[PDB]
RNA sequence: GUGAGGGGAGUGAAAUAGAUCCUGAAACCGCAUGCAUACAAGCAGUGGGAGCACCUUCGUGGUGUGACUGCGUACCUUUUG
RNA sequence: GAACCCACUGUCGUUGAAAAGCCAGGGGAUGACUUGUGGAUAGGGGUGAAAGGCUAAUCAAGCCUGGUGAUAGCUGGUUCU
RNA sequence: CAGGUCGAGUAGACCAAGGCGCUUGAGAGAACUCUGCUGAAGGAACUAGGCAAAAUGGUACCGUAACUUCGGGAGAAGGUA
RNA sequence: UAAGUUCCGACCUGCACGAAUGGCAUAAUGAUGGCGGCGCUGUCUCCAGCAGAGGCUCAGUGAAAUCGAAAUCGCUGUGAA
RNA sequence: GUACUCUGGGGAUAACAGGCUGAUACCGCCCAAGAGUUCAUAUCGACGGCGGUGUUUGGCACCUCGAUGUCGGCUCAUCUCAUCCUGGGGCUGAAGCAGGUCCCAAGGGUAUGGCUGUUCGCCAUUUAAAGAGGUACGCGAGCUGGGUUUAGAACGUCGUGAGACAGUUCGGUCCCUAUCUACCGUGGGCGCUGGAAAUUUGAGAGGAUCUGCUCCUAGUACGAGAGGACCAGAGUGGACGAACCUCUGGUGUACCGGUUGUGACGCCAGUCGCAUCGCCGGGUAGCUAUGUUCGGAAGGGAUAACCGCUGAAAGCAUCUAAGCGGGAAGCCUACCUCAAGAUAAGAUUUCCCUAGGACUUUAUGUCCUCUAAAGAGCCGUUCGAGACUAGGACGUUGAUAGGUUGGAUGUGGAAGCAUAGUGAUAUGUGAAGCUGACCAAUACUAAUUGCUCGUGAGGCUUGACU
């Protein structure tokens, strides 16, 4: 049973998810708009919206956590003058997920996950 | 919580120091023994020129457990260690002195004398 | 507040509203309320609180203590009737919640330092 | 026997002057309606049925719609059915509501629930099963079901044998649970224990039948 | 463990009776009028009434 | 897909002689049509037998199917069996 | 106590990753030690700190080809009316 | 042949130079199987058998019995930092 | 040991010990046989939760041993029993 | 001689299990010397006699040698009654408490350890009791492999020897992915006299069925005393089962913190990767037992042994032949769950569909045209539901999921900056910072435009009412 449980496993060890994850977010604010499978698009929102909204404020320490969290200068930047300003007034909602039809390779089911105000 | 096997301390002074449990007493199958509850024990280890000798095998009323018991009002009071009283052939109490404290579930006619001689009743 | 409002509503009624403030380290005195027969008594319990747990009307703390070379401990349930009165005789220093190092400690090691102003 | 419908709100603890903590379960109630009574000449058994909770029109059916406005009450959530007597059927009238006042402080019920699904489960749980030993020299053998029948005679499985399978979710009633606390302006009734099935699952609160 | 006697056709093809494929979900988009499946986005990147790709 | 493969055109007496190409059997595997088949227990047939479809020399006829029903435990070998 | 050489216990594997292994532990590890290259001993023979061990995944008498279509009071099979 | 930091070390952890991600993937997170981590109270009651697991584990100093072929036993046991 | 067909010591009517097919002992040594104790523990009372790999579903590739033919139920009896 | 072995054959012929039989084995009955202070039959019962069962030791050699491949343990069972406990009775050399013996009764229940490979047995300590048997001496395509029975080696003994054993001892590979039947779960199809959404009756099926101790009656009845009840009430336990997570705990590799080694982010500071989640201390939900609550209560009907009432055959007697009763943990009900594929396919409430042509096969007839209902499904957001399914909720007229805001909880004094110290560090700002799964609000994001299926008033005969 997985009663009441969150997250997912998707066939890999928790630091090895937790790695793929920050690699997501980090190529996600870098293109605003990228292409992966679609369990992996939903669970990028938990990980990638919740840094939207600590860069909505900035101070050293919440830098700090930034860099903690995604290990990228260039990311904590982005997310410090461009995109924590933009969504300074939205509640939430950053993200985008659109299904995408199947991939060739694997038949695997993809989506597309896009920022809400990209262009 | 104590079951076949357990070893106890003894909170008295009829001469025995350790005793272990061989039995659960009152009822087929019967696994655990709680405070209150009387036991079939060897004697492990006696003071020299006691009564009671290494070897013995008598009865025993387990008077503190490390699992606890429960309370009315959801509390639990758990102890140290495990410890048991010497018992006679009519299960009464063969000791003059209580060691340590002991509850309030050995309030009954079988075992007052404890009650009355034990330094602490919690 | 992790229940549903009604749950909540039918615990506040039954909440204490005198409790004092109290923390892991700490030494206290509870008076427990001993029924025998019709005899109605208070029985103290002294000791160092090791735990306490913070969750409403399901609020307990832990009081540990030696009683005759014999260590007993008591989780108390904080507002249970049965506990008429809580007594903070001093206050301690520790770094940590929960102080369960402290059952293997015996005398001059399980010492608590006092918190001072 | 004339009863509840009711839905489960969670678990806590009621202390008494004594110093006694009861657990109980609280139960919503959110009154029930008559839509329908059942009689011999029309339906050859007594019955009541009532309805509870709410139901957006765009859910409710037309049938249901057309069977509620000739009640003259609201949709619920639910309809379902307490088998009755004559003189439980007195007072009671197509239309009319019962709440939590049909209980007293003290009464004796039954509590019937949906009980929590565990799924797919083996002998272990779902029976009681023993497990062998896991080490001297076992291979594969820990948690499986051991032998299954005799031989030659009979050559098969008997009917029941106890085999792994869906544990859980089913109709489970608890016969004997005390009733603590009327709660008439919250509509909420108090019962000492616990009852079967999830938070927020719909129970059924009836006088015991063991009277 | 294996077979005493070879399964027959018959049974063989009533045991296939449940294999037969499905059809999916497809509508016609409004904003293009194309077939599409329903809730994805278009193969040119439309969707909803919005383009993906410039 | 400048692939494989095919449909036309053309050659040839013949291309269902088109390249591992004369003839093209059987096991085995498809598609189409007709009848039967989802309340009934077994070597699957046999002796009866209603209905349906097509054909017809219009029937006391032909072809296909076969509801219902009596009887009925393969073959070879080795054996007292 | 590493490399190197072994193979005492256990789980796994047993239509294996493998016709003898993996993993976790284990023994020797300056010696009666381990190892490369090139040689010698050939079948009632060789070699053997000796288990009938080894002698090309084959050993109480290797493999190949001949005698040879060995013999079999035994088992099986033996085809149209 | 074989570098760096700790290290007695060619043991070990993480790195350099230099190489790789092992030629099916994507989901789900039932029984059951394999491999691990933790576990209330009890502590060999298991079992043919403590099988398997758990446990001990370094450096310096202190201290160390019976027996003895006077070499050992011995890192005995145990203790302090 | 609470309880000991094993173990240790002793007894001598040795079915059927006995002195280089050596007798009786023996420090050290042994992945050697038997018995006991401390510590330790999921070995067990009695199992629970969690992590990874399968199992399950989807897309691609695609085996095996077996096989007289099957429209392949229970019971009681019968009968190469 | 071969246990270092090999080939051709046999179920023509042995070892295992099955079969026939029942000498043997076990159980029962008949007669009755006698024993029992007298008194065969309370309890025993010689010498003899008659049966039953199919557990033992055997007899036979019918099945299997082109293989039916195991002594014990483990796991899981199912049946019998010749009943171990609990229930109901008759007799007694039955005062009471106990006991002996026989009859009825199969609902449930019916030990843990020491020794040994053991089944068995002896022993220790429990229990209401630790029953006797059948099921390939149940169960090894479910586990093990300690014993027996390969190849190594040794002792006693036998033999000249190769070797061998009414013997002993140390060591010694357990294969198979389940087609059919069976069983445990879970779906698809069609049927059920037009279709649909719900609620239901119950022919029937399964589950459950145990019991100790204390008090009271009452130290009463009984008994010279010692002892000590029936019947009838109360309380409190053992084992078993179910549900649940408020309490007590376990786990909790996406929560918080301490800390070692190393590498990196230009450096300090601050952090991150790897080392079993590196190690260590805590811990939210969920799951869970050792935790919590509940259950086997009570009552009807027919009976078993047994006890009768009235009553003749048979002027008496007699429970029986006519007629009328009592009587058990057993049977039928009663309690819980399932149940109309109950093809005999049941019942109730509500909802939906009422259009035109042609023709001949004049019929619930065949082609056209027009219609597409009530609902169901596909798809999407999902779940305390789940292998896939099925089931539950929701899809903008929206709180279904994620996010956002607030709260709660856990961990515990973030970073930066100031002070005090040579410094390790300590204090303040401030119970701060961070906080998976929880609670409550909130359309910010995603549940879009849609499509498919399902029709057009439901044959005939008879009867009763219109
Ligand atoms: N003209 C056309 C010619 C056709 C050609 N013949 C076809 C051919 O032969 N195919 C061979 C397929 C083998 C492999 N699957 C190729 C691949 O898919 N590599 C994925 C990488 C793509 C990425 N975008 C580039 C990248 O990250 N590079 C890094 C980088 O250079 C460097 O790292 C740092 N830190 O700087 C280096 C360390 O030395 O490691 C490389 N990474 C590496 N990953 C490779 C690995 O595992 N093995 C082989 C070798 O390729 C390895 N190097
Ligand atoms: N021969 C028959 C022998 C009867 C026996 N001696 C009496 C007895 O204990 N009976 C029941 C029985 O054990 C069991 O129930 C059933 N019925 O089997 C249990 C759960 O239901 O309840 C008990 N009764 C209880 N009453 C008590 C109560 O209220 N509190 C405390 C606790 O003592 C409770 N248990």
């Amino acid at each position: 049973m997985r009663h009441r449980n969150s997250g997912v496993k998707l066939g890999r060890t928790s630091s090895h998810r937790k790695a793929m994850f920050e690699n997501l977010a980090n190529s996600l604010f870098e293109h605003e708009l990228i292409k992966t499978t679609l369990p992996k698009a939903k669970e990028l929102r938990r990980v990638a919206e919740p840094l939207i909204t600590l860069a909505k404020n900035d101070t050293v320490a919440n830098r700090r956590l930034a860099f903690a969290r995604t290990r990228n200068a260039a990311t904590v930047g982005k997310l410090f003058t461009v995109l924590g300003p933009r969504y300074k007034e939205r509640n939430g909602g950053y993200l985008r997920v659109l299904k995408a039809g199947f991939r060739a390779g694997d038949a695997a089911p993809m989506a597309y996950v896009e920022l809400v105000d990209r262009e | 919580m104590i079951q076949t096997e357990t070893m106890l301390d003894v909170a008295d002074n009829s001469g025995a120091r350790r005793v272990q449990c061989i039995k659960v007493l009152g009822g087929s199958h019967r696994r655990y023994a709680s405070v209150g509850d009387i036991i079939k024990v060897t004697v492990k280890e006696a003071i020299p020129r006691a009564r009671v000798k290494k070897g013995d095998v008598m009865n025993a009323v387990v008077v503190r457990t490390k699992f606890g018991i429960r309370r009315p009002d959801g509390s639990v009071i758990r102890f140290d260690d495990n410890a048991a009283v010497i018992l006679n052939n009519n299960k009464a109490p063969i000791a003059t002195r209580i060691f340590g404290p002991v509850t309030r579930e050995l309030r009954t006619e079988q075992f007052m004398k404890i009650i009355s001689l034990a330094p602490e009743v919690l | 507040s992790g229940k549903h409002p009604l749950v909540q509503a039918i615990e506040n009624s039954q909440l204490k509203t005198d409790l004092p403030e109290f923390a892991p380290g700490d030494t206290v005195v509870v008076q427990v309320k001993v029924k025998e027969g019709d005899r109605e008594r208070l029985q103290a319990f002294e000791g160092v609180v090791i735990a306490k747990k913070n969750r409403g009307l399901n609020s307990a703390f832990t009081v540990r203590k030696i009683s005759s070379g014999v260590g007993v401990e008591r989780v108390f349930q904080t507002h249970s009737p049965v506990v008429a009165k809580i007594e903070v005789k001093r206050r301690g220093d520790v770094r940590r919640a929960k102080l369960y190092y402290l059952r293997d400690l015996s005398g001059k090691a399980a010492r608590i330092r006092e918190k001072l102003p | 026997a004339i009863g509840l419908v009711g839905r489960k709100c969670g678990m806590t603890r009621i202390f008494t002057d004594a110093g006694v903590s009861v657990p109980v379960t609280v139960i919503e109630v959110d009154p029930n309606r008559i839509t329908q009574i059942k009689t011999l000449e029309t339906d050859g058994y007594q019955a009541v049925q009532v309805t509870t909770g709410e139901r957006r029109e765009s859910r409710v059916t037309n049938a249901q719609k057309g069977h509620f406005a000739k009640a003259g009450v609201a949709a619920g959530r639910l309809v379902k059915e307490f088998r009755v007597t004559e003189a439980e059927l007195e007072g009671r009238e197509v239309g009319g509501t019962i709440g939590v006042d049909l209980f007293t402080v003290g009464q004796i019920v039954d509590v019937t629930g949906q009980s929590k699904g565990k799924g797919f489960q083996g002998g272990v749980k779902r029976w009681n099963f023993r497990t062998q030993d896991a080490t001297h020299g076992n291979s594969v053998s820990h948690r499986v079901l051991g032998s299954t029948g005799q031989n030659q005679t009979p050559g098969r499985v008997f009917k029941g044998k106890k085999m792994a399978g869906h544990l859980g979710d089913e109709r489970v009633t608890v016969q004997g649970l005390e009733i603590v606390s009327v709660d008439t302006e919250r509509s909420v009734l108090v019962v000492k224990g616990a009852i079967p099935g999830a938070t927020g699952g719909d129970v059924i609160v009836r006088p015991t039948i063991k009277a | 463990a294996v077979q005493q006697n070879r399964k027959s056709r018959s049974r063989r093809d009533m045991r296939r009776s449940h294999d037969a494929l499905t059809e999916n979900a497809l509508t016609v988009d409004q904003a293009t009028g194309e077939t599409h499946r329903r809730h994805h986005v278009t193969k040119d990147g439309f969707y909803r009434g919005r383009q993906l790709f410039a």
